[PDB]
């Protein structure tokens, strides 16, 4: 009765932040009660826990009001089968939404909407008599969004908030030998939900496990694991706390051994009754052990050295009562005089910010995806992950301690959406809310070695909550520094400075809340913390520029320790078609409201795991190795810190103009933090004309857990020398004849005859034989389909003015129309001369001047020259080359210049000067949200048919115009057009990236010179 | 790619009595190794995930255990229906790769 | 709930290409990653490759560059296309989900000159 939906719901608990919870057990480390020490040992399952996913019946309401009392006595006709853990809006009840700041209900807390999707799950299930005889049965939700009630056999077992964190209940009472039945009640939107605003799709349900662990009526409570070192390191002392709960009997007793494998290390035995700590004694359900450990391996993510640790209560006599465990990693982390160290030395994170996000799953994360995750970032040079912005599925951890990442456990609280941010968290009011966010948090993940620093939340401003939170922790646990950026990245919340977006060497100065330069930052009068980015680098789409700018600072500067890169996957979905075809969804396409559109794809990695581009630049900055290059000598520094170049070799080369003329390979004997010398051959060295490059490669001859064999791990290339052409071409056997008319002029020679419209100056036709080679007239191109970067938050309803989109937009640039000036032709001794000159412009503004000369030889090549006038009051162009739509598909494409990969020009650094040869295919980026894409820099041939342009450009080239780019919302709606769109740069703008809602793109990669030249020769094979 | 070598290839037991089966893989593949029985004229049915866990809708007398190289599948009092075929598979790399099975008959 | 099923030619004749389709009823194929596993008649089993939902695939090196795995949205379904198959491409050909819960009954393809 009491138990009725009426009387329950009456209180509306998820509207009242002082009720966060009702009837549930205390927070711990993970438990398993192993009833034997080996299994325990060897992390063997244990019969005592059991996993109640699977299938279960659910059904969903739109508001909690409309749930039927039937229900809490029986299942429902129309209940439907689904399968936990699982997000709802996953299964089709309601729509994800993607917000980022701005709330996704209404403003005013505590209150929520009264239209309230709640979701029933139920599930029947059988207890095993054995269970009820004693000990303790209880249930666990790992994550449970955003709030939920509990009943068990018809009776009202208790209430839960908190998102990220487990619910445990005690069920011993409500259970009944057999058959037994849960309902649960989850709301999607509580008093909760004010401290829930991430930048993440708001999805809701039972997303993570639930489990049954029965345990001794005399237990294991909680147990935590420390370690002390000795100045060097050589020696090491565990210590070990554990509480118990249950009657207190002499006879009580308590082991904790510490094994090595197979190999018992250290073991420690007690009974309870700690030391006396204050006037009325000690903890007399408490003991603590000490093991000491000589020469213990130390773990670090170069090398997870890990330990077993057994828990053991007993009685006396040796009987078991029950067992637990955990991974030990011996490890000391320390802010020292401005550095954080590990075990004694500095490190440099090369990290990033990882959502637990599933383009199928939504939310709800398995094993594979994390390990493949991990691999990923491993075998780019990752070596640690924030928990953007909630503590995650418990696995997470164990694996980080497994292969070896360092990770940043945050807190699930984000306010964001307040005005001014500071609002709920710098009220008591919510004080008690947001301490439970905490501390659970750290009483579940203390034990773990990967996580190195403790993070308070985040963007919810600063408040007089904080500090308190702050201080509790440094009490709590002293072995971990904490952090937290809201307010100012400075506060005296945080032990770190860790800005989101500081550039590196521009102030950006916004009132109450600037954010220096890094460099500058530090020195800033009374500063001594180290400082490491919480985020940089926002990866949206066609990003990463400046990359490379970062990775220097860092390296110069012993207090810059590196930072977290925004993001890790795209936060993008999966949809369906007219013909069951799935693409790739974002925000409010699924008609939800508001919505941040793309803003959801931040990523390094696509949703499905596949690397954009990206990925390589970041890949190469972080490398381990790094070289130098003096004469003949390799200079091989190793920035490993705990490691030698073990599984290392280095491979070496060298190339004329993509023509390997010598190899080598070295094993590496590089010590943490060493030089290693390495002289190389005589090198060769050619008559030939063209440029000599050096190319080497780390290599992993073997293989480990995260990488293949022959996994490559860093490069560098030097370009060596160069022998210039002073070689004058054969005087053309014929001649070329130029036929006028009024319309045109014609060039013929041989099969080939090319065609300039005397009435536009471009050249509109070209022949080989009787074939078109164009589909479209050569031209001057000065814009682009406007990248990410370039758009920022510009929307149609709201323009950002200073957007470079909206800049040239509003410049003219994008609908400037040409006008010829001049167009002649000119008979030379043995060639034909074009000449050509217009004026583009808008509103009787001339924005750019083109002159050209076309010259066609008896070789039948024509030679392009260029010369453009930019006007010095108009943005500056994203671009400078021309374009044009040849008429011919080829399966390939070949060039020697950068790549593979694409490349921009404040993105090159991971690129190789070579001959590449590719399919088209690979010549597009397919970035969801479509925008220019695929260029390469430093081209000096490019080959596609038979065709043949060189000089020194950039260039891209694929099925779509700019024009269909920048008008199509996805990469799923783009279509193939008639051949191939050919894009030549004498000049292209960087991409920049700093930040995705400013300009970022540094001025050294502006064209802003006003004057610019360049010269191209097209022909034929 | 990784190669997995399961043993015995086939394994006779009378029912009621138990045994366990041995899939061993070429290189250290964590716990990414999978259980599976097929039966002639069937399509492969998934028994175990991940080295140990448990699959829903599948008799608790299927268990596994093992990590790096070694994996077994046990059979806690092996019943008629669990004659046939098991075959182990890893997805720790691409390509995924299967164990050449061993065949579980009444003795 | 899910369900998965062959379909296709059960005899083709060296050298042409092997064509099947999973038709998929319950929930959609972008709802998912897919796979094509086949078993030949020695007992081996081969894990042919898959596509997850960017649209990225994942081929065996086995099938030297002759395999093709696509799909289609708007009927639902997913498709094996295997070219250039000799008598060894002899198997029982079935599709499942990259989970391994779902699996097609499968079906025989007999490559032969007859």
């Amino acid at each position: 009765i009491t138990d009725s939906l009426a009387v329950v719901l009456q209180r509306r608990d998820w509207e009242n932040p002082g009720v966060t919870q009702l009837n549930r057990l205390a927070a711990h480390p993970p438990f398993a009660s192993w009833r034997n020490s080996e299994e325990a040992r060897t992390d063997r399952p244990s019969q005592q826990l059991r996993s109640l996913n699977g299938e279960w019946r659910f059904a969903w309401f739109p508001a909690p009001e409309a749930v039927p009392e039937s229900w809490l006595e029986c299942d429902l006709p129309e209940a439907d089968t689904v399968v936990v853990p699982s997000n709802w809006q996953m299964h089709g009840y309601d729509a994800p939404i993607y917000t980022n700041v701005t709330y996704p209900i209404t403003v005013n807390p505590p209150f929520v909407p009264t239209e309230n999707p709640t979701g029933c799950y139920s599930l029947t299930f059988n207890v095993d008599e054995s269970w009820l005889q004693e000990g303790q049965t209880r249930i666990i939700f790992d994550g449970v969004n955003s709030a939920f009630h509990l009943w068990c056999n018809g009776r009202w077992v208790g209430y839960g908030q908190d998102s990220r964190l487990p619910s445990e209940f005690d069920l011993s009472a409500f259970l009944r030998a057999g058959e037994n039945r849960l309902a649960v009640m989850v709301l999607r939107w509580s008093d909760g939900s004010y401290l829930e605003d991430q930048d993440m799709w708001r999805m809701s349900g039972i997303f993570r496990d639930v489990s049954l662990l029965h345990k001794p009526t005399t237990q294991i409570s909680d147990f935590h694991v420390a370690t002390r070192f000795n100045d060097d390191f050589s020696r090491a002392v565990l210590e070990a706390e554990v509480q118990m709960c249950g009657e207190l009997r002499d006879y009580l007793r308590v082991t904790v051994s510490l094994w090595q494998g197979e190999t018992q290390v250290a073991s420690g035995t007690a009974p309870f009754g700690g030391e006396i700590i204050d006037e009325r004694g000690g903890y007399a359900d408490r003991v603590t052990l000490r093991l000491n450990v000589e020469n213990p391996k130390l773990w670090s993510a170069e090398i997870p050295n890990l330990y077993r640790a057994v828990v053991e209560l007993h009685t006396a006599d040796g009987t078991l009562i029950e067992a637990e465990a955990c991974d030990v990693g011996f490890r000391e982390v320390r802010i020292e005089n401005g550095l954080l160290l590990l075990n004694g030395k500095p490190l440099l994170i090369r990290g990033v910010n990882r959502h637990e996000h599933h383009p199928l799953h939504g939310q709800v994360m398995d094993e594979q995806t994390m390990v493949q995750d991990i691999l990923l970032m491993k075998q780019n040079n990752f070596n640690a992950v924030r928990c953007s912005h909630y503590p995650n599925h418990p696995l997470w951890y164990t694996l980080c301690d497994r292969y070896g990442l360092y990770v940043v456990d945050e807190a699930n609280i984000e306010t964001h959406g307040m005005v001014p941010m500071n609002r709920l968290t710098d009220d008591p009011r919510w004080l008690p809310a947001m301490s439970e966010r905490v501390t659970r948090m750290v009483q579940r993940d203390r034990n773990h070695p990967s996580v190195i620093i403790w993070s308070l939340g985040n963007e919810s401003g600063h408040g007089a909550n904080h500090d308190a939170l702050y201080r509790w922790i440094k009490s709590v646990d002293p072995s971990r520094p904490v952090q937290y950026e809201g307010g100012g990245a400075d506060t005296t919340a945080t032990d770190i400075i860790c800005p989101m977006y500081a550039r590196v060497d521009e102030d950006q100065p916004f009132p109450a809340v600037p954010k220096w330069s890094i460099k500058k930052w530090l020195s800033l009068p009374g500063e001594t913390r180290p400082l490491i980015l919480c985020e940089y680098a926002h990866a949206m789409g066609n990003s990463l520029g400046g990359f490379a700018k970062y990775w220097q600072a860092f390296r110069q500067y012993p207090r810059l320790q590196g930072g977290f890169v925004w993001d890790w996957v795209d936060q993008s979905l999966i949809k369906y078609d007219e013909n069951g075809n799935p693409w790739s969804a974002y925000g409010g396409d699924f008609g939800d409201t508001p919505n941040d559109r793309q803003f959801c794809m931040n990523g390094l990695v696509f949703a499905d795991r596949t690397p954009h581009p990206a990925l390589t630049e970041a890949k190469h900055q972080q490398q381990f190795f790094q070289f130098r290059l003096s004469g003949q000598t390799i200079e091989v520094t190793s920035e490993y810190l705990f490691r030698h170049s073990d599984n290392e070799l280095l491979h070496w080369m060298v190339a004329l103009d993509g023509k390997p003329l010598a190899s080598g390979e070295v094993p590496l004997d590089v010590a943490p933090q060493g030089k290693q010398l390495i002289e190389l051959p005589e090198l060769p060295q050619p008559e030939s004309a063209g440029q000599l490059w050096l190319t080497v490669r780390v290599v992993q001859p073997n293989a480990t857990a995260w990488s293949e064999a022959g996994h490559i791990s860093a490069w560098q290339q030097w370009r060596l020398a160069e022998n210039l052409s002073v070689t004058l071409p054969a005087a053309s056997h014929a001649i070329p004849h130029l036929t006028t008319s009024e319309m045109d002029f014609c060039i013929e020679l041989g099969n080939k005859r090319w065609q300039f419209n005397r009435q536009s100056g471009f050249l509109s036709q070209m022949w080989i034989g009787d074939k078109k080679q164009l589909l479209t007239p050569l031209r001057d191109q000065f814009t682009r389909a406007p990248l990410d970067n370039d758009i920022g938050v510009s929307e149609a309803t709201r323009i950002d003015p200073n957007a470079w989109v909206e800049r040239w937009k509003a410049a003219g640039h994008y609908q400037a129309e040409a006008a010829l000036l001049q167009c002649t032709a000119d008979t030379l001794a043995d060639a034909v001369l074009i000449t050509t000159a217009h004026a583009w412009q808008h509103q009787g503004k001339t924005l750019f001047i083109s002159r050209k000369t076309y010259r066609i030889d008896g070789s039948g090549q024509m030679a392009i020259t260029v010369d453009v006038e930019v006007a010095s009051d108009t943005p500056h162009p994203a671009r400078i080359g021309l374009n044009c739509q040849l008429a011919q598909v080829a399966e390939r494409v070949n060039w020697l210049g950068l790549g593979p990969q694409e490349n921009y020009p404040d993105r090159l650094t991971a690129a190789c000067f070579d001959r590449w040869d590719l399919p088209l295919s690979d010549m597009y980026t397919p970035y969801v949200f479509p925008s220019e894409n695929g260029l390469r820099c430093g081209t000096r041939e490019l080959n596609y048919g038979p065709h043949q342009w060189r000089g020194d450009f950039q260039f891209n080239i694929s099925r779509y115009s700019q024009q269909q780019l920048m008008e199509t919302s996805h990469r799923h709606l783009l279509h193939a057009e008639e051949g191939t769109w050919l894009n030549i740069d004498g000049f292209h703008m960087g991409i920049g990236g700093d930040d995705s809602w400013s300009p970022s793109v540094s001025a050294e990669f502006q064209l802003s010179a006003g004057r610019y030249h360049y010269q191209l020769v097209w022909c034929q094979k | 790619d990784i190669v997995l070598t399961q043993s015995p290839a086939t394994l006779s037991v009378t029912p009621g009595n138990s045994v366990s089966l041995s899939c061993r893989a070429s290189q250290s593949i964590g716990n990414d190794l999978h259980w599976y029985q097929q039966k002639s004229h069937e399509s492969p049915r998934l028994l175990i995930k991940y080295a140990s866990q448990s699959i829903s809708g599948i008799p608790s007398r299927f268990s596994g255990s093992g990590s790096g190289t070694d994996f077994t599948l046990s059979i806690n009092s092996v019943e008629t229906e669990d004659f046939g075929m098991y075959f182990c598979q890893q997805s720790n790399s691409w390509p995924y790769t299967f164990g050449g099975g061993t065949k579980l008959e009444i003795k | 709930d899910v369900q998965l099923q062959e379909s296709g030619p059960s005899l083709v004749k060296p050298s042409q290409t092997l064509s099947l389709t999973c038709s998929v009823t319950g929930d959609s194929i972008t709802s998912d990653y897919w796979s094509w596993i086949r078993k030949f008649p020695g007992n081996r089993l081969e894990y042919m490759g898959y596509v997850s939902y960017s649209g990225s695939t994942y081929y065996n090196p086995s099938l030297k560059s002759r395999i093709s795995i696509t799909r289609d949205t708007s009927k639902n379904q997913y498709y094996l296309d295997l070219n250039s198959v000799t008598t060894e491409d002899t198997a029982t050909y079935y599709c499942a989900n990259w989970d391994g819960d779902y699996w097609g009954q499968g079906t025989l393809v007999t490559v032969s000159a007859a």
